[PDB]
């Protein structure tokens, strides 16, 4: 989604 | 006491504090201003969450559920608190100041006043600090009532830990005020009420199709 | 002191419905729940009149508080009563409304929220009548309510209520340091479910504004 | 032949509403849509009376077909009309109901289904009045409807309708071999949205059975 | 013609055909019988789907969406068709035969009769074969109206391909009957109606809490 | 069903 | 608001 | 869930 994106590259 | 150190929640708020010392009052269409600031803050909001103890140990489908259920109250709590520094206005993370007169002219005056009187003024009068703000937000984040959680217990339990640390911090930093912990938690029902009503305004601006709205915000309004 | 939990307990006790068995209904659950509500509104006032200091607020404020608080006050009430049911709620009219009726009648989703976020949690922690009366008093003393004159007065009354509650809680349940928080943290859910009910009620009130025209009625029989 | 698409086209044309502009409503959309429906039910009959062979079915069957088909018949009708709106539906009373009103009134979710699964697809393929009239005729000739006497007769009439439709389609749109399928494949969605509407309508009809009691009314104002 | 060979859809139906030559009439509580057969068939249903051309190239979140939206009509179509071999009853994949009298006694008679008269009898009278059944199911599977699809176009398009292959197969295998293709597609609205009404019965047996229901079925009734 | 019956008689 | 006012006067 | 399970070991 974008949220998933953001939460994985962490 | 436990496993949820307030230093680390405070470290979290400070890492996302947009450091801003001069604002421009924005009389133009405030709604677009607020939308863009919200889009902008959604990105920091995730950074913020990832820095909350144990957040990132949660089933991933749970991190998503919490952020998607808590974003609107989380961001409301954020700018309400930065806004204690204004008078009759709110201060956006984008450097804009929106005055209440201007919210009224744009027909969102009522919910605007509800934020001033129920959140901002109270936060200012009790001198809510950044630590307590972070805890309140962490409490709101670890919302064990969110639909579709798989780790409900882990969430509940992390909630309990935030509010145990909050309470102990409060007792220690503000022993003058034995009611303070309660006063803090009792701001959450207003936070919840005002969050529902803003989401209603947003969803409706989205359904009317006119009002701009950027892309992370849009993904949120499709996620609810 | 000055805000004693005992009189708050009294106020709750004085308004329990005098209650037999509880028969189902499956037939028009929504109606039944709205009648119970109307009925309980009368007793809600009496309850309020019995909360210390309430009637020494200005008359005008007493009405603002109750117009602002009732729906959450009534939801808290039937939720706490309904702890002994499994998946249903117990109305003051002595009717039991099953989760399965509630979905059949189209309010399944707000009903489930009542069961999960209120009833089940009231049940898991065994919230007692004293904690419930205090929580309701806190809600009754809402210093955010619009148009209040004695703002600061309500603020002081709510502050009283929660200090006595914290007190009651620390002493009746000292095995549970989190109990007081846990109780206050149910109020956001209450707030929320309260708002969703009022939407429902406004929608049924406009429906009922205007019958269905007669051919349309005929196609529905 | 014997089931000519031209007379089917005639039947549609004869029932277009004579239509000015289309003002909004945002005020009681649900009511407005139910009034339009009642209104169109009269004209639905006239439409049916003009579909070939319909009136040579037994009287009893003519009523079964129309009691079984109307809601899908009316939904298909306003959907096809509403193609020229963006995110709204156009009622026969000359009112336009915006998607944003529909969510505000609590029927957002079935409304969106009408826009996405009916209107948008009718629009993307430019379904014409002939295809729409045929689709409605197929629906009108439902040989599954309960209690029919001339079962086999309706079966033969529906078979006629779709043979002429396939025919019309192959010849008016020979650039599109999938068109005929694509048209029939909208009927499941219609069926489905039709059922969801009737739930809505049964619920408003029971609401309206019984006013709100007077104190409850007073809390709502 | 295209990229959607009916041999492969037929190969799909046959790989999941429970090969059954003797049934036991089951007068006991049919509802539990039907639930267990449905749980059992959910597992084959996924095997079946994975064997449908291009199904498994879809975004995974889309495979889940399709199966979760189509399971009830898909399984209804399956046992209705096996059941052409009975008379006034249905034939479960578990080897049980449930008679209509017995459905009536258990208070689900009406929806039962709707399956007999709208699906089974029609499928039997037009001698619907396994190829056409598979296509119909593949059409139902590639449902581009399902909420939350990300690849809508790919889904639409695979739908179109199934119905192009169906139609060509039909024209070739049954040139006596030029209406056959339409007759097949026109069973889908009944399939949709009856599928909604069974899901309503199920969801309601689940909410009453009495009626057993196993675990894959349960995951489906939580997924809708 | 009075309204539908009546309407079904009239036209022709 | 007639009902609420009236009720608020009576008890005491 | 179980469905995911089933769909991946494929
Ligand atoms: C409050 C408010 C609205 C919603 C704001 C929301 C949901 C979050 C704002 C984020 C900001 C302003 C982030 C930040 O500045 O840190 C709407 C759009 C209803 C307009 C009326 C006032
Ligand atoms: C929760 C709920 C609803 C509203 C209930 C409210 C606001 C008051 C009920 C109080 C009772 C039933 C009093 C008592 O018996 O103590 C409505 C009608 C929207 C329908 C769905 C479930
Ligand atoms: C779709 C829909 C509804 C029902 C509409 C039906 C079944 C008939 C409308 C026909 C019209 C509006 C006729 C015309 O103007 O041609 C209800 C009321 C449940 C509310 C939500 C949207
Ligand atoms: C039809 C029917 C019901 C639902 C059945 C469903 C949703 C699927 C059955 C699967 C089977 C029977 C698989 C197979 O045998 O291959 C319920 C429970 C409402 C009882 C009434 C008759």
């Amino acid at each position: 989604k974008i949220l998933h994106r953001l939460l994985q590259e962490g | 006491n436990n496993d949820m150190p307030v230093e680390q929640i405070l470290e979290a708020e400070l890492a996302v504090d947009p450091k801003i010392d001069t604002y421009i009052d924005a009389q133009k269409d405030p709604v677009t201003n607020i939308c863009q600031a919200a889009d902008k803050q959604l990105f920091t909001l995730v950074e913020w969450a990832k820095r909350i103890p144990h957040f990132t140990e949660l089933p991933l489908e749970d991190q998503v559920i919490l952020l998607r259920a808590g974003w609107n109250e989380l961001l409301i709590a954020g700018f309400s608190h930065r806004s204690i520094m204004a008078k009759d206005g709110i201060l956006l993370a984008t450097g804009l100041h929106v005055h209440r007169s201007s919210a009224h002219q744009a027909g969102v005056g009522t919910i605007f006043d509800r934020v001033l009187t129920e959140l901002v003024a109270k936060m200012r009068d009790m001198k809510m600090d950044k630590t307590e703000l972070g805890c309140l937000r962490a409490v709101v984040l670890f919302n064990p009532d969110a639909k579709g959680l798989t780790a409900v217990q882990e969430v509940e339990q992390l909630r309990e830990k935030v509010y145990a640390s909050l309470e102990e911090y409060t007792k220690s930093r503000y022993p003058e005020e034995p009611g303070r912990f309660a006063k803090l938690l009792l701001r959450l029902p207003a936070l919840r009420s005002i969050g529902l009503k803003c989401l209603e305004h947003l969803f409706f601006f989205k359904l009317i199709g006119d009002q701009p709205i950027d892309t992370f915000l849009m993904e949120m309004l499709e996620n609810p």
